DNA sequence: AATAAACAATACATAACAAAACATATAAAAACCA
DNA sequence: TGGTTTTTATATGTTTTGTTATGTATTGTTTATT
């Protein structure tokens, strides 16, 4: 049971669902109006934050501390850059991708209550 | 439910009907006849976008009795929440942080602002700026405290 | 003028006083504490790095410190007749198996020949040690972190450690300071290395945060500090709770920092911070005696007063009528010790050692104090069952103590420590207004260069075309006034020039649109996608 | 796909541009830019105040703040510490992150010669700065409270101080309580730089700055189709008088028929145009003051044998009209 | 269609260690041998990515195809159903 | 249930291209012996 | 300090792979008749 905190835990549940999703069919499915063996794809930036808004209990809008859990997150080595590991920060073309298999993120759904099984669908 | 009651038009004479008892200047009452011309175009639901706009003003126009009488922010609402005979005051409250954002990215409110010097305007640039000399609300401040003070002392003595 | 260059030098209280004798005997609290952690940390790999003596002998003791920030800093016994030397390896100096073993055998050499009083940096001096420096040898490997290097490099660099292991003048130790997920560091190996590794391992727990048996000890020296002479809000101390939760690695380190910002709050702005000794009476005046007035408990109570006592002659002279007996009816109620402390202090102890409880947060408990819910506080073990009315205290609604306390009532140190980033920028271009109050004349008929754009910004797709997002900005500028702004200077002569060319307001707009444009680049706002071509961009930046 | 395209621009020259950028960069909003500089100028004692608990001071907000920051380091705080510890004032140490000619171990060594050499640091330099910093913090826990130098980063978020060996040195620095940071970034992505490690080490707190300034030198190494169809506007003003004139035998046929590949030219009819107008000797003395067309990327050739100029239709007519005649 | 321990995950990957090392696997874009000494040396400094992805997610192919282990397995065991597909 | 015929709606083969993996090169930084 | 080697940043090239648009071919749908 990971040692991270909720709002980072919200991070992770968040970045798991774009593993077999792609930006073509996920604004239509998630709007506010199977790959589960297959290996992740590919990040672009605020793409999380496109999701994290959605999936959280108007509640937040503090941004500080989501930020805080990113770069947490990369020295966990559970979201790694797709390129080098050094001009990652400024918004240049840069990549990112999970690494945590399905299990862990099964257990940490219900570590937090989190239902994601649904939003997973062949 | 006349709120809920959509796809109506509310005429010149109509909306003109509905700023001269909210007691509007003829700066604004002309300005929402313009700004209702903006937005007959682009609508999707009538009802909710024009008392969106006139709660905002009036909070904007009236707050030198607003922030200087709280009582009345609940009399300007509930007075319309029997005029537009509404729900309760959860559905319209809804609306008026809804529009305000929709209207933040125009010309005339940033006119209407600074205009009216109506705002306080050196609490925000010292609450925005993250001054330490800002106003902390625990206290009741020295002249809504004279307010209480010369109200409850001549009902006193 | 010098700018360019890089890294150009260039050589060119009566209240904040009773803040100084408070802050450093706070901090002398605070890195006493840090040193028993120190001291701790420091003791528990030292006895468990000797006195594990296996059978086989011909493996090395490795040691797992889980949870551990990657900075655990280790000491050494003399141990003398024996060289004991330390060396770190940093991700950063891990490139192949190559240079991971060339580094750091250069790294331990340096230290050898220190204690010592041409080679090769290999494995030789490893054999060669007994007659190259005398008396043998014992090394440790303090890999720093552990989880950002490929794994297969260090699975093949322990290989090449297991060669060094029939010498028998030689003891090797391992480190493994991991950030956290020891489950996660035996799915990478090679499982043949894991039954290597597996014959003596210790599971060390190395965590700031491990049953919070200093972040309820650093609260609890926090409240000593500020005994008597000041209060604590709920508001105040849910915040808190909430942000310092946030943040799982070091909660200790933070909460010296959202404390001490707290009380440099308090010094800074209250005026009757002055009188929390009393031997400061004499400092009395009616401008503090005015502003003793607005306070919410004080006026609150004078209504508490009226409807009990209905004759009022007696509070009216005890009003603003009176001085002396005024600020006698304050100083009445100044030496308010509010027990709340004590009684945190009377029960802290208690279920630390009389039931033995440690899964407890000394916090909430005093928020839970605050407003009443300890009873539903020592439920969650149902262990103060028999001692849930001797440990009991209502919270009382003390008075004059809005002015000794502290909150987030302004919501201060919630925006000048936590702000609302991109929020707040996004909130400045949108409006401008509240942050902005000849020339000028245009200002007030013209937005300013940033924000005029960003309303079309918004009100753009998701890629869009530059030529027509500059066609929408040449919407917003009326002609009449650029013509009366560049003809208002008859001095300058190379401008008017440019002023009485007929196509200078279409000139002017590209110009002016080129340095907006020009300057959403360094704010990473817009994107240049696909360079060379430049016809197209792409926005990230959302409102949320 | 008609789209409107930045080439379809009316465009300006070098002279033109930077003169009236410079108009209203001092003439635009001047009278509520020293208003709101006013203002702030209360904030400048809080500063000072906080700052003796070694706080890393940490300015965001929308505009450049390169001005402001030199105003408060400079002016206003480095001779104020200076005169309220009791000489030669504190010592500033600027780093402009914006130049990205800003590597680890240059400005470490001004540090180290900055900050004290009572030892012999030299020693111990063999990477070794985290090793030479991490001697220089233990003894700087014991040492009397006192700040003895303030140092500015502009632009944190800068091209090369964004780098990620270069931001946990500065990290380093930061937990020592005898040095003060203040420093200032624009990128709206800035906090995605620092996790609880390094903040640990860093205690930022912050402050919004925001006067819309138009970053005079930071817009100076940044670069966009401004800064080729401007290219060899220039070539071609010295060159010899004969390649004007088979330019412009080469602009007109090509501009008969944007300027693509289908308005261009064979090469045998036009080495027969520039023999008729007696010009062109040959094919080699025509091609060979054609490569030096072809050399400063003046002109395309793709396949009939088609010749055409990479410019648009706009563009070769203002070529025409201007530097031909 | 029957007696046979099905093991766990956990343990398979110490058989999946050798199977590899046995080359009947092969990585998807592995250059095994550099020629030279100086092409080698390039290929140590870069950092890789197959590494950063997990262990049970490395694509692996195949070095000895499904057609060809029918005639080298006898039809004694019981696996030569498998064989054929 | 089958056949036929007119018409509409959908799928398919490929063209054109984008983008990521895979690959090399060299000047500038950065360690690093010395 | 000082030369030398090694890594990184910047820059471009190569091959595989996956997406989309579109004109033409296929397939379904309805109605009359056997």
């Amino acid at each position: 049971t990971y040692d991270l905190s909720i709002i980072s835990k919200y991070l992770l549940i968040a970045s798991y669902i774009c593993s077999y999703l792609e930006p073509r069919y996920d604004a239509s499915i998630f709007s506010r109006k199977n790959p589960r063996y297959l290996q992740p794809s590919l990040f672009a930036i605020e793409r999380l934050l496109a999701i994290f808004q959605a999936i959280f209990p108007s509640l937040m809008k503090a941004n500080i501390e989501v930020f805080q859990n990113l770069s947490e997150l990369h020295t966990l080595k559970l979201i790694a850059t797709t390129m080098n590991k050094n001009i990652d920060y400024l918004s240049p073309k840069v990549r990112w991708k999970v690494n945590v298999p399905w299990e862990i993120i099964k257990e940490i759904s219900e570590s937090v209550h989190f239902n994601i099984s649904d939003y997973f669908s062949d | 439910s006349l709120l809920v009651k959509k796809y109506c038009k509310m005429t010149t004479e109509e909306i003109i009907r509905l700023c001269n008892d909210f007691e509007l200047p003829r700066e604004v009452a002309y300005k929402i006849v313009d700004e209702y011309n903006i937005n007959a175009s682009r609508l999707v639901c009538p009802w909710q976008l024009v008392c969106g706009l006139v709660l905002n003003c009036t909070f904007i126009v009236f707050n030198e009795r607003r922030r200087k009488d709280p009582r009345i922010d609940h009399f300007i609402v509930s007075k319309m929440c029997s005029l537009m005979l509404t729900s309760k005051v959860d559905d319209v409250i809804e609306c008026v942080k809804l529009v305000k954002e929709l209207i933040i990215g125009e010309k005339w409110f940033r006119d209407l602002q600074i205009r009216y010097d109506d705002f306080r305007y050196d609490e925000i640039i010292f609450r925005k700026l993250g001054s330490m000399l800002q106003t902390t609300n625990i206290l009741v401040t020295d002249d809504q405290y004279n307010i209480w003070k010369k109200r409850i002392e001549m009902d006193l003595a | 003028a010098d700018a360019q260059r890089s890294h150009y030098t260039v050589y060119p209280e009566k209240r904040w006083e009773l803040y100084h004798q408070l802050h450093s005997h706070f901090h002398d609290q605070v890195d006493h504490i840090i040193d028993n952690i120190e001291a701790d940390l420091k003791a528990e790999i030292s006895d468990l790095l000797y006195s594990e003596t296996t059978q086989k002998r011909r493996c090395f003791n490795t040691i797992f410190l889980l949870g551990s920030d990657s900075t655990t800093k280790i000491e050494l016994k003399d141990e003398s007749s024996r060289y004991n030397v330390l060396i770190e390896l940093t991700p950063k100096e891990s490139p192949n198996v190559r240079m991971m073993l060339r580094r750091s055998m250069y790294k331990l050499y340096s230290a050898a020949d220190a204690e010592e009083h041409d080679v090769s940096y290999d494995l030789s001096l490893v054999e060669n040690f007994k007659r190259l420096f005398g008396k043998d040898l014992a090394m440790v490997f303090n890999f720093k972190d552990v989880d950002s290097i490929n794994f297969n490099t260090l699975d093949n660099f322990i290989i090449l450690l297991k060669s060094a292991f029939k010498y028998d003048h030689v003891k090797i130790s391992l480190i493994f300071n991991i950030n956290t997920n020891l489950s996660n560091i035996e799915k990478n190996l090679r499982q043949s290395t894991i039954r290597l590794l597996k014959r003596n391992y210790h599971k060390l727990d190395v965590s700031s945060n491990k049953g919070f048996k200093y972040g309820n000890q650093i609260f609890q020296s926090f409240l000593d500090t500020v005994d008597g002479k000041l209060n604590l809000s709920d508001r105040f101390v849910e915040f808190i709770l909430s942000k310092m939760a946030n943040n799982t690695n070091h909660n200790l380190q933070l909460l010296t920092k959202m404390l001490d910002y707290s009380l440099m709050s308090y010094f800074f702005q209250n005026a009757f911070s002055v009188f929390i000794d009393p031997v400061n009476v004499d400092f009395l005046n009616d401008d503090y005696l005015k502003i003793l007035s607005r306070c919410p408990t004080f006026m609150f109570f004078v209504e508490g007063l009226i409807k009990q006592h209905a004759p009022a002659d007696e509070i009216l002279s005890l009003l603003t009528n009176k001085n002396r007996g005024l600020e006698e009816f304050f100083v009445e109620f100044l030496v308010r010790e509010n027990p709340i402390n004590g009684h945190a202090k009377f029960v802290a102890r208690f279920l630390e050692e009389e039931l033995n409880i440690t899964n407890f947060n000394l916090i909430e408990l005093y928020h839970n104090l605050l407003i009443g819910k300890l009873d539903s506080y020592l439920d969650r073990w149902s262990a103060c069952k028999e001692y849930k009315d001797r440990l009991h205290f209502e919270p009382i609604d003390t008075i004059f103590q809005e002015l000794f306390t502290l909150d987030n009532r302004s919501g201060l140190l919630t925006q000048s420590i936590f702000p609302s980033y991109k929020s707040n920028i996004e909130d400045n271009l949108l409006s401008w207004e509240q942050v902005l109050p000849l020339s000028g004349d245009l200002d007030k008929i013209m937005a300013p260069v940033l924000g005029q754009l960003f309303k079309l910004y918004r009100e753009a797709n998701m890629t869009i075309n530059i030529y027509d997002f500059y066609i929408a900005f040449r919407e917003t500028l009326p002609k009449e006034e650029i013509l009366n702004f560049i003809r208002k200077d008859p001095s300058n002569t190379k401008l008017l020039e440019l002023a009485e060319t007929p196509d200078a307001f279409d000139k002017v707009a590209l110009i002016l649109f080129m340095q907006a444009i020009f300057a959403f680049e360094n704010m990473g706002l817009i994107k240049f996608q696909s360079t060379k071509s430049y016809d197209l961009v792409e926005k990230c930046v959302w409102r949320g | 796909k008609s789209r409107h395209t930045m080439s379809m621009a009316p465009d300006v020259t070098r002279e033109e541009f930077s003169l009236v950028s410079n108009f209203f960069n001092e003439n635009f909003q001047k009278r509520p830019r020293q208003k709101l500089f006013e203002i702030q100028k209360k904030m400048f004692p809080q500063y000072w105040f906080e700052l003796t608990q070694g706080f890393s001071l940490l300015f965001y907000g929308v505009g450049s703040k390169r001005n402001f920051l030199e105003e408060f380091a400079i002016d206003y705080l480095s001779p104020k510490i200076a005169y309220s510890q009791l000489v030669n004032s504190i010592p500033c140490l600027i780093l402009n992150g914006y130049n990205p000619s800003c590597n680890y171990r240059d400005v470490f060594k001004e540090i180290t010669d900055l900050l004290v050499p009572a030892e012999l640091t030299r020693s111990e330099t063999k990477n070794h700065v985290i090793l030479q910093i991490q001697k220089m913090i233990d003894f700087y826990k014991n040492q009397p409270l006192d700040i003895k130098l303030i140092l500015v980063v502009h632009n944190l978020d800068g091209p090369s101080i964004r780098k990620n060996t270069f931001q946990t040195m500065l990290s380093f620095l930061s937990v020592i309580r005898q040095i003060a940071i203040v420093a200032s970034t624009d990128h709206i992505y800035a906090p995605l730089l620092w996790d609880n490690m390094k903040a640990q080490n860093y205690n930022f707190v912050f402050h919004d700055i925001s006067n819309f300034e138009p970053s005079t030198v930071e817009s100076t190494f940044q670069d966009v189709m401004k800064m080729g169809a401007e290219g060899a506007k220039y070539v071609l003003q010295s060159l010899t008088v004969n390649s004007k004139k088979m330019y412009k035998l080469l602009i007109e046929t090509q501009m008969q028929n944007r300027g693509t590949q289908r308005t261009g030219v064979e090469l045998k009819l036009f080495n027969h145009l520039c023999a008729a107008d007696f010009i062109a000797s040959n094919e080699i003395a025509l091609r060979s003051m054609l490569r030096e067309f072809i050399e400063h990327k003046m002109a395309n050739i793709t396949k009939m044998e088609i010749i055409w100029v990479p410019y648009t239709y706009a563009e070769l007519e203002k070529l025409l009209k201007t530097v031909l005649n | 269609r029957i007696t046979i321990k099905l093991w766990l995950k956990k343990d398979v990957k110490n058989v999946w260690e050798n199977l590899v090392q046995l080359d009947f696997f092969t990585e998807k874009s592995a250059v095994g041998l550099r020629d030279n000494a100086t092409a080698a040396f390039y290929a140590s400094n870069y950092q890789f990515q197959g590494t950063m992805i997990p262990f049970d997610l490395r694509s692996y192919q195949m070095q000895i195809i499904l057609q060809e282990l029918r005639r080298i397995i006898p039809k004694s065991n019981m696996y030569y159903s498998w064989t054929q597909l």
